[PDB]
């Protein structure tokens, strides 16, 4: 019979388990025997307190490096403000030691935990690449609770070295099965930011994770977008509980908050899943998340049923992660077929945007060719356009199965006249749909201003396979 | 360039 942790703050970790059903169902995975043994997770952040009494027992120097100072020791830089506490808080969510009379427990409390000190300094492309590409045959899962500024006017993503690190990681990392990159979707809710304007979350190679409050609501800091894949609990208002984890200076905190807390919890759940089947590929893991995540009782006004019967929201992706269901489905998972990529150049001429532009195109999704896709995974609309005030644009993409993805919602603070330069807007909302048929792109001016611009390129990029479908939900 |  499984005995739950006795740690003093475990009763306050409302998001791990409970009679109430408002949790991530993590105790169910523990009771199946999965606690993270043998899995290695690295926190890419401002450092990790490797001697913390709730981390030392799981700490892994092979999962760690200091990119800011170019040494092996990721110890945080101590200051009066305790600025560099962020990575230690994230690490405890994944892998705080259990049953040791200290603080609470990690989701994967027997996993090995490291940290890359890379935020405490100028975060260049090279710095990112050296962190994302650290020891990729030892680290299984990378967790990143950082990104481009959430001011609601930035459009930015991985530069060349970081993108090369993503492709090297998913292609050759983890023995060719692919590094697992987990990303926090963003804290830009107050600025009406869109997490599709963030190339890290928008990447197909990352699992972008959003947040829900204890009472099941969209937190004030949440960013909505189509690239988000799933959700874990985090903070909300001051009547809602927060996240319990290890804090700087060997302390325990019950007030970890924001998007930053959601990605580590997802990384821990993914660690449990990898323990249940170490042969899962990076794409397998995304399939498991899509199939097992739970919308129930998460409140949103945009829940929609996609072409294969799954509920999907721009605030939550496919819903809350469910650790018990993840580890159960993982055990007899059949590896997905190799990934196909079908490139469809849509336009035959530039198109003036004006007040509203609708572009319709019927596609065969590479019918008759080795990259024929009947089973979609990610879809991208790679758009090149000029516009005089970017944040007045709203962009939607409708799949042949009728699923309307918001590629871009209005961003009131985005005054830029720089438009989009082959920006690869991504949606997860048509996962497992057949992409043959009519796609519709909609671009509209959401303001009364007499705005102007031109769409000059629209590449529809489809990823997926031609086999292995389930009967729709 | 990048933020926590
Ligand atoms: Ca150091
Ligand atoms: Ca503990
Ligand atoms: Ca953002
Ligand atoms: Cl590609
Ligand atoms: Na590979
Ligand atoms: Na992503
Ligand atoms: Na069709």
């Amino acid at each position: 019979v499984y005995q739950e942790p006795t740690d003093p703050k475990f009763p306050q970790q409302w998001y791990l388990s409970g009679v109430t059903q408002r949790d991530l169902n993590v105790k169910a995975a523990w009771a199946q025997g999965y606690t993270g043994h043998g899995i290695v997770v690295s926190i890419l952040d401002d450092g990790i307190e490797k001697n913390h009494p709730d981390l030392a027992g799981n700490y892994d120097p092979g999962a760690s490096f200091d990119v800011n100072d170019q040494d092996p020791d990721p110890q945080p830089r101590y200051t009066q403000m305790n600025d560099n506490r962020h990575g230690t808080r994230c690490a405890g969510e994944v892998a705080a030691v259990a049953n040791n009379g200290v603080c609470g427990v990690g989701v994967a409390y027997n996993a090995r935990i490291g940290g890359v000190r890379m935020l405490d300094g100028e975060v260049t492309d090279a710095v990112e690449a050296r962190s994302l590409g650290l020891n990729p045959n030892h680290i299984h899962i990378y967790s990143a609770s950082w990104g481009p500024e959430d001011d609601g006017k930035t459009v930015d993503g991985p530069a060349r070295l970081a993108e090369e690190a993503f492709f090297r990681g998913v292609s050759q990392g983890r023995g060719g099965l692919g590094s697992i990159f987990v990303w926090a979707s963003g804290n830009g809710g107050r600025e009406h930011d869109s997490c599709n304007c963030d190339g890290y979350t928008n990447s197909i190679y990352t699992l972008s994770i959003s947040s829900a409050t204890q009472f099941g609501n969209v937190p004030w800091y949440s960013e909505a977008c189509s690239s988000t894949l799933a959700t874990t609990y985090s903070s909300g208002n001051q009547n809602e509980k927060q996240i319990v984890t290890t804090d700087l200076r060997q302390k325990c905190t019950e007030s970890h908050t924001g998007t930053s807390a959601s990605a580590p919890l997802a990384a821990g759940i993914i660690a449990l899943t990898l323990e249940a089947n170490k042969n899962l590929t990076w794409r397998d893991m995304q399939h498991l998340v899509v199939q097992t995540s739970k919308p129930a009782h998460l409140n949103a006004n945009d829940w929609a049923t996609n072409g294969v019967g799954r509920k999907v929201s721009h605030s939550y992706g496919y819903g809350l992660l469910d650790a018990g269901a993840m580890v159960a489905l993982a055990q007899n998972w059949t590896t997905v077929a190799p990934q196909r990529k079908c490139i469809i150049d849509i336009l035959t001429e530039p198109k003036d945007i004006g007040k509203r532009l609708e572009v319709r195109k019927t596609v065969t999704a590479c019918l008759g060719e080795p990259n024929h896709i009947t089973r979609l995974e990610h879809a991208q609309a790679r758009l090149t356009l000029s516009y005089n005030r970017r944040g007045d644009l709203a962009i939607h993409l409708v799949s042949p199965m009728g699923t309307r993805s918001t590629l871009l919602a209005a961003r009131p603070h985005d005054y830029s006249a720089d438009g989009f330069n082959d920006w690869a807007f991504m949606t997860t909302h048509s996962w497992d749909e057949d992409p043959s048929g009519e796609w519709v792109l909609e671009i509209e001016n959401t303001s009364e201003a007499n705005n102007y611009g031109t769409l000059t390129k629209f590449t529809l990029v489809l990823y997926g396979t031609a086999s292995g479908s389930l009967v729709p939900r | 360039r990048r933020k926590k």
